RNA sequence: UGAAACUCAAAGGAAUUGACGGGGGCCCGCACAAGCGGUGGAGCAUGUGGUUUAAUUCGAAGCAACGCGAAGAACCUUACCAGGCCUUGACAUGCUAGGGAACCCGGGUGAAAGCCUGGGGUGCCCCGCGAGGGGAGCCCUAGCACAGGUGCUGCAUGGCCGUCGUCAGCUCGUGCCGUGAGGUGUUGGGUUAAGUCCCGCAACGAGCGCAACCCCCGCCGUUAGUUGCCAGCGGUUCGGCCGGGCACUCUAACGGGACUGCCCGCGAAAGCGGGAGGAAGGAGGGGACGACGUCUGGUCAGCAUGGCCCUUACGGCCUGGGCGACACACGUGCUACAAUGCCCACUACAAAGCGAUGCCACCCGGCAACGGGGAGCUAAUCGCAAAAAGGUGGGCCCAGUUCGGAUUGGGGUCUGCAACCCGACCCCAUGAAGCCGGAAUCGCUAGUAAUCGCGGAUCAGCCAUGCCGCGGUGAAUACG
């Protein structure tokens, strides 16, 4: 049990935060709990859309929530019905007149979180783990990327003996800082127990 | 974190003393920070996600 | 080196339940869970059953112990 | 020594004040 | 010369990759040696074993459990125990009604929790002249789906961590070799801290690791001056106080700097030894970072999770107790046994941090802890804050002593609903063991060890002498 989070390790450079707002020892804890509560309903809802990230900028009772997705349409709704309901669900949770931008992903095969989610799903749909992996690593490697790597936990195929499947291509230097490696973790509830997927995508350097 | 015990949030302490903190994320009572209302575990976790603004990996 | 300050604490539970039991003479037993309460003058002569955590113990309070706490007479643990 | 509360060091060590170490 | 009954699923041969010898060669690491300071003995703090207990909740178990989870057990926390109490429930979503309900307030009882209650009040819809009827919402009561479960399994799991070990090393692609497992490459010679680089080679390259990119410290520069200063000058309640100025010091963003580049010597190279200039010289010092994998390591008690098990109780609420027992044993520490010292004065010299119902200047009261009053700071600007070791003067004169501060008796102060069990602090009295510690054993290679004090997290308070950091003074030694 070694190696640090590839993101938390890269927050200085090649990686920015998911919440950009100053605060003092009197507010911080609150704007935080809330800021989380947001990702709460959001991730429990926008799941299908395939939410890869949720940035949150603040100014003063102003909330610049920016839901990133691959299918920006599931966000919107009929004409613009959802981005209306939810946008209202938010300001309901916290009376703070909240915005709610929406962005599409220029290739969801380069969104580590998604790739994880994808594979994590196939697992509950009872797919052959190794296949899924090799495939995923392929998709990612195909649509760009200088390297990629997927990891699944254990109890593969309901086995009593928990294992760990590999698979990876091209460079994936976790040790080099200026790597810019997106990373994503997807859970995987099951009839027999939990599994864990980890996605690594290496793109560019300096 | 027994749900029944996360009743701590219950202002009514009867005596201000009895009121104690708890992780706002895991319910963990044993090592909760004030400036985050988070225990050392949950704290380490979110900090890694980058969801704790300004908080970085300190080295020196 | 003991010390409280000013306000010799006493749970009124029994206080106003003893200072009253003085009016109609005395009585026979007063079981309490408040061993926190300080013993005081108008208790002398009485008999308080103090809960040690498993049982209530008979305590004939006397002059010589007017300043002590009630728990001091209801030992908590059982040893050898 | 640091264990003597009735001395300078005693107070300092215990980070307290009193006769043997008043606040200037 | 040479069987049988009975019995076994193997017995064997050669070769492969590993692991291992009290096999060999080569090499590294506070591994030994060299050296400086400890632990093991005492008293006490703290964790643990073991006993004890109504209960002393649970886990952690050689290294890699034992100041470990707990960066805060008086109630709370709390998961344990005794007792008094609840039952769709302290929390979610829902349903069928027998009905009245948003809410507000008082009492009876009681340890509290509860259980009884006694009332004050009727808005919201569509009806209806109205009386009043039917409905939303919310609250009750009666059954129901269901909640809840530190209840078991870490040998069903995720996640995270520890460990060998920052030790190098672990592999792939194609080619080549071999019937095959597999081998070659990655072996060899030189060299590195390094599978670092060089040279060679049936291999040519690549990936994960090394290294580098990130942070701190050391020299200098450029914007930038509510913190620096007679640096230079004018004022002086001689306080950088005022005017004044950014030079300096800083504060904090961005850059420059080192490349074995230069010279000499040795090499074939990579490099090695040495010399110059330089704040710094050959990874300048410290950190972040720990490969494929191993330990069926650790954690179901952070959380998540499959399966089992309890569902007027294995759920829930209180009041009290326990987690703080002790014949006894160990770990980690603290304070010491003194003169290179202890005490009382006087006086110097830090760095990091923290603070609006919180730091708390100053003043008065008190021996004091602390009370009362009160200025200032959203804090380079005010406070914590004294720096202590030092330096100067004075006392003690080798004694269990002016060493040491355990234990115990008093009298107080704080926090808190409340300090009996079970708080820290102050003052008087008491003044224990202890004269440098058996066998054995730990740390550290330099701003390190050893010494000295300071802050912070948790937190009302605190059982912190623990952790995590900060700066002062500053060694010894390494043949090998
Ligand atoms: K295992
Ligand atoms: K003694
Ligand atoms: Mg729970
Ligand atoms: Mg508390
Ligand atoms: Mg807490
Ligand atoms: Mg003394
Ligand atoms: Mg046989
Ligand atoms: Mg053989
Ligand atoms: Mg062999
Ligand atoms: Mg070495
Ligand atoms: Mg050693
Ligand atoms: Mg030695
Ligand atoms: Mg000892
Ligand atoms: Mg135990
Ligand atoms: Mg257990
Ligand atoms: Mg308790
Ligand atoms: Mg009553
Ligand atoms: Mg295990
Ligand atoms: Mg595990
Ligand atoms: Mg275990
Ligand atoms: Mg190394
Ligand atoms: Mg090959
Ligand atoms: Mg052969
Ligand atoms: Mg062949
Ligand atoms: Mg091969
Ligand atoms: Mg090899
Ligand atoms: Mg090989
Ligand atoms: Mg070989
Ligand atoms: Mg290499
Ligand atoms: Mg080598
Ligand atoms: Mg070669
Ligand atoms: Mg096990
Ligand atoms: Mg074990
Ligand atoms: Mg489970
Ligand atoms: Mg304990
Ligand atoms: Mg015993
Ligand atoms: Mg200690
Ligand atoms: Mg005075
Ligand atoms: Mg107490
Ligand atoms: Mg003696
Ligand atoms: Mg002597
Ligand atoms: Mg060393
Ligand atoms: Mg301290
Ligand atoms: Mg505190
Ligand atoms: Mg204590
Ligand atoms: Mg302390
Ligand atoms: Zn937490």
């Amino acid at each position: 049990g070694n190696k640090i989070h590839p993101i938390g390790f890269r927050l200085g450079i090649t990686r920015d935060w998911e919440s950009r707002w100053y605060a003092g020892k009197k507010q911080y804890r609150h704007l935080l709990l809330e800021d989380q509560r947001i990702r709460g309903l959001l991730e429990k809802e926008l799941y299908s859309a395939g939410l890869a990230r949720v940035d949150i900028e603040r100014a003063a009772d102003n909330v610049a929530v920016t839901v990133h997705v691959a299918k920006p349409g599931v966000v919107i709704g009929r004409g613009g019905e959802r981005i209306r309901v939810l946008r209202e669900e938010l300001a309901k949770l916290t009376g703070k007149n909240v915005a709610l931008n929406v962005q599409e992903v220029q290739n969801p095969n380069l969104s580590a979180p998604l790739v994880a989610q994808r594979v994590a799903e196939q697992i509950e749909r009872r797919f052959a783990v190794r296949r899924a992996i090799k495939q995923a690593v392929q998709r990612v490697m195909e649509s760009g990327a200088k390297g990629a790597k997927v990891i699944v936990s254990g109890r593969i195929g309901g086995a009593e003996q928990a294992r760990t499947e590999w698979a990876a291509q091209g460079r994936v230097p976790l040790h080099t800082l200026r790597a810019n490696i997106d990373y994503g973790f997807a859970l995987a509830r099951t009839t027999y127990g939990v599994l864990g997927v980890k996605a690594y995508i290496f793109l560019g350097e300096v | 974190a027994r749900k029944a015990l996360i009743e701590k949030a219950k202002r009514t302490p009867k005596f201000k003393v009895r009121a104690y903190t708890r992780c706002v994320r895991c319910g963990r009572a044993r090592s909760v920070y004030r400036f985050f209302g988070l225990c050392r575990i949950c704290l380490r976790e979110l900090a890694h996600k980058g969801q704790l603004p300004g908080v970085r990996k300190a080295s020196w | 080196p003991r010390s409280l300050k000013k306000g010799v604490f006493v749970d009124d539970h029994l206080l106003e339940k003893v200072l009253e039991l003085n009016a109609k003479g005395e009585k026979r037993l007063i079981k309490t869970w408040s061993r926190r309460s300080t013993i005081v003058p108008e208790m002398v002569g009485h008999t308080i059953a103090v809960y040690n955590g498993k049982q209530h113990v008979p305590v004939y309070i006397t002059e010589n112990m007017v300043g002590h706490k009630l728990g001091e007479f209801a030992p908590t643990r059982t040893y050898r | 020594g640091k264990g003597d509360r009735r001395t300078r060091r005693g107070k300092i060590w215990r980070g307290t004040y009193g006769k043997y170490r008043p606040r200037k």
